[PDB]
RNA sequence: AAUUCCUUGUCGGGUAAGUUCCGACCUGCACGAAUGGCGUAAUGAUGGCCAGGCUGUCUCCACCCGAGACUCAGUGAAAUU
RNA sequence: GCUCGCCGGAAGACCAAGGGUUCCUGUCCAACGUUAAUCGGGGCAGGGUGAGUCGACCCCUAAGGCGAGGCCGAAAGGCGUAGUCGAUGGGAAACAGGUUAAUAUUCCUGUACUUGGUGUUACUGCGAAGGGGGGACGGAGAAGGCUAUGUUGGCCGGGCGACGGUUGUCCCGGUUUAAGCGUGUAGGCUGGUUUUCCAGGCAAAUCCGGAAAAUCAAGGCUGAGGCGUGAUGACGAGGCACUACGGUGCUGAAGCAACAAAUGCCCUGCUUCCAGGAAAAGCCUCUAAGCAUCAGGUAACAUCAAAUCGUACCCCAAACCGACACAGGUGGUCAGGUAGAGAAUACCAAGGCGCUUGAGAGAACUCGGGUGAAGGAACUAGGCAAAAUGGUGCCGUAACUUCGGGAGAAGGCACGCUGAUAUGUAGGUGAGGUCCCUCGCGGAUGGAGCUGAAAUCAGUCGAAGAUACCAGCUGGCUGCAACUGUUUAUUAAAAACACAGCACUGUGCAAACACGAAAGUGGACGUAUACGGUGUGACGCCUGCCCGGUGCCGGAAGGUUAAUU
RNA sequence: AGGACCGAACCGACUAAUGUUGAAAAAUUAGCGGAUGACUUGUGGCUGGGGGUGAAAGGCCAAUCAAACCGGGAGAUAGCU
């Protein structure tokens, strides 16, 4: 059966991406979130 | 000519086609060729602003001159050609000085025969003339609104308006709809009908064939929930309201011009 | 009647026997003409009914071939309490 | 290692996506592996990914995104012009052989090709964000010419048989060779060349377009394959010296023809149809502003440069998506033999596997199958399930019908093998030879060789010849919906939803309407034979009476009536 | 020629059995429907929650839908257990 998850690295950087997140102010205000809480990981970049 | 498919099959029984054997069987112009993607009903919102609009087959677009400007350079048609973006056809044009341009075709027209516009032309159908010059109840199509901005009325397969009246200033014409409507006596307007006469006589005859044009099937809305269609509801078929519009119009009588910018032009609307 | 409560209406057909089915009757509880009426060839993994063929569906089960079940060795759960 | 079994339009081979060292070697067996484990996609260590030509990057653009100014909006922000991004598309060039434990069109050998920079020489009108051409495009169908590939023969090497026969019409294996360059064929498209003129292509133009004359009919473009060269090479079944029986040097015969033949190529062609079938750049031309014994342009030669990143391995799966080493899901490419219409099906080749607990026993019962006396739907809500029908050819085929259908209606007959007609026929293919020529990949004749149905007659074996797999049950009455389609992913596939058709109604274009505080966008680059909404639902015969109620569309005298005053 | 016919790939999901702490949070096996089209499929793009999309089932919108998910108001309120 078809999973909900069909994995695709230009769509995942293209939605999730640090530059995706950049472009937007509520994007930017989710990094500033993450950079509080100490992720070590911020976005999906890589 | 009109022509009744033997019924081999189902979807074939009912279907009516229009063979036009002096359409060009060819490719068309490409210098008058431009993209044209469509839009499956969306605006640039992206939402379905108008619902019913979707597929069909790839089209291009064809620049058709809808002004007739160049006045006092004799034209020949060279070939009638389909064009898939409109209900009439349209005639390749040769021009004295070695122009092409495409225009709607009008009901007698062929290969060879010669057009003219400008204040000076014959009134021959296909020629274009300021309304002033064109004598009063005189068949024409393509006609001007506003002097300078190309025809607006009378484009469709065979439709056409009437000179009824020269106020001086201003021209009466009685469109195809009924409407008694007058215009500056400055708008350029094509003698003649535009001939595609048998286009309503077509009978698709199944369903793909509506899928082809781009038609999208039609949910009536009393198939549909209330929370859908204010016709939605009931055990059955019930439709206990007033018809009306998703959105909450009557759509039985109700009227919805309410323009009242012009509020002059018209005179007799219809019926 | 995809509509009929009384109702398995009545009559006829089909069966040795038919609350279903088919054809009529009209007393239409409570059909009806584009929320369409009545017909309709073709079409349908559609509903109902009757035949020929066919058979373990059945009278009534019998035997056989394989995978489990059973025994030995290894690994080793679960609901519940 | 020898047997056996399974897949073989894959359960083989190569990739994309995705994963990210799972690849190779050594070593280890705690945990991981549904058991053991010396083994592993496990632990540990080392090794492994070599490009001017493959891909990315790059040039170009589609949907779409972003968007200097700008328009709009309480703020946030929205839309959008010029622009700039964005492949799933367009744009220069490498093939064969050899080689590593693990990479190769990347290394090596051989033989090629493309785009730029610089320099020299000769000859020269060069020049763009502009103009034109080109790029550049649909569905279906039809053949014809080819190749991949296969079969047979010939040729070459080997073989003479564990059990009767096997020196022959016998058996096994091999018979392979690219890009590039030259030739320009089957076939497709198009009439050429020259002069003069012109309201067009934002200005210009020798280019494109248009007009008028003159002159020849042969010009040009596109084009699979074949042939030649590449190749006195490479490869090559098998042998001979080394040979840790793990493997390397050298040597190495034949290497042809016929026939069959694609869904691949000619073909972005041709014919035909309506639903009428991307864009831009590279590329080829045109000149403008400008630059002119310069600079630039064309050609030859020489020289230099072609960076950077990816390249291991899995990739219908134990490595991706499913919590698992999970009977699931996952796009593209390659497509052998016999039978067959076939990529179905059966058995096989190349190749890959036996699915990570086994060993016994041969109870009930469950699961998946085989057969069955007599009866044959008596079963049951219901013929659920099972059984049955099943192919080709010929004969034959009802009511009804919209004249197409119904229809493969129903039903009946014949099917193997051998011989003959005919030592292999009709047909297909086509050599040598002759003849012709503008002699060429030519035309005619010619028929060797090869290949090869189908039918008739006669004979013959079995219970059975469409023997296996494969492969319609049929008919009668009737409700509903016309029909093909669509739907509750995961208990409802239907009489429901669509549907062509029909009707009413709105809509004159800055259309109605819809999404938006707005700008604006869709409707539509459409214009009443158009578009939106509503109901009905092919077709046939039709669609009656009622406007009091509610709604809608008109009306104007009167009454009542808001802010305001 | 055909929303033509038979039938693989491909896309579907009508019937039955099995399975139901399954091999699988919908599959397997034997049959079944469409299979040149209103077809199917790869890659990318657009539509956002009282909104989308919907050949219309209240279907679908990340195993969640008569108003998704995550965080916050929030220790909502609970005359009820």
């Amino acid at each position: 059966m078809k999973r909900t998850f069909q994995p695709s690295v230009l769509k995942r950087n293209r939605s999730h991406g640090f530059r995706a997140r950049m472009a937007t102010k509520n994007g930017r205000q989710v990094l500033a979130r993450r950079r509080a809480k100490g992720r070590a990981r911020l976005t999906v970049s890589k | 000519a009109v022509v009744k498919c033997k019924p081999t099959s189902p979807g074939r029984r009912h279907v009516v086609k229009v063979v036009n054997p002096e359409l060009h069987k060819g490719k068309p112009f490409a210098p008058l060729l431009e993209k044209n993607s469509k839009s499956g009903g969306r605006n640039n919102n992206g939402r379905i602003t108008t619902r019913h609009i979707g597929g069909g087959h790839k089209q291009a677009y064809r620049i058709v001159d809808f002004k007739r400007n160049k006045d006092g350079i004799p034209a020949v048609v060279e070939r009638l050609e389909y064009d898939p973006n409109r209900s009439a056809n349209i005639a390749l044009v040769l021009y004295k000085d070695g122009e092409r341009r495409y225009i709607l075709a009008p009901k007698g027209l062929k290969a060879g025969d010669q057009i003219q516009s400008g204040v000076d032309a014959a009134i021959k159908p296909g020629n274009t003339l300021p309304m002033r010059n064109i004598p009063v109840g005189s068949t024409v199509h393509n006609v001007e609104m506003k002097p300078g901005k190309g025809g607006q009325l009378a484009r469709s397969a065979g439709t056409y308006v009437q000179i009824v009246a020269r106020d001086g200033a201003y021209v009466t014409l009685r469109l195809r709809s009924g409407e008694m409507r007058k215009v500056e006596a400055d708008c350029r307007a094509t003698l003649g009908e535009v001939g595609n006469a048998e286009h309503m006589l077509r009978v698709l005859g199944k369903a793909g064939a509506a899928r082809w044009r781009g038609v999208r099937p039609t949910v009536r809305g009393t198939a549909m929930n209330p929370v859908d269609h204010p016709h939605g509801g009931g055990e059955g078929r019930n439709f206990g309201k007033h018809p009306v519009t998703p959105w909450g119009v009557q759509t039985k009588g109700k009227k919805t011009r309410s323009n009242k910018r012009t509020d002059k032009f018209i005179v007799r609307r219809r019926s």
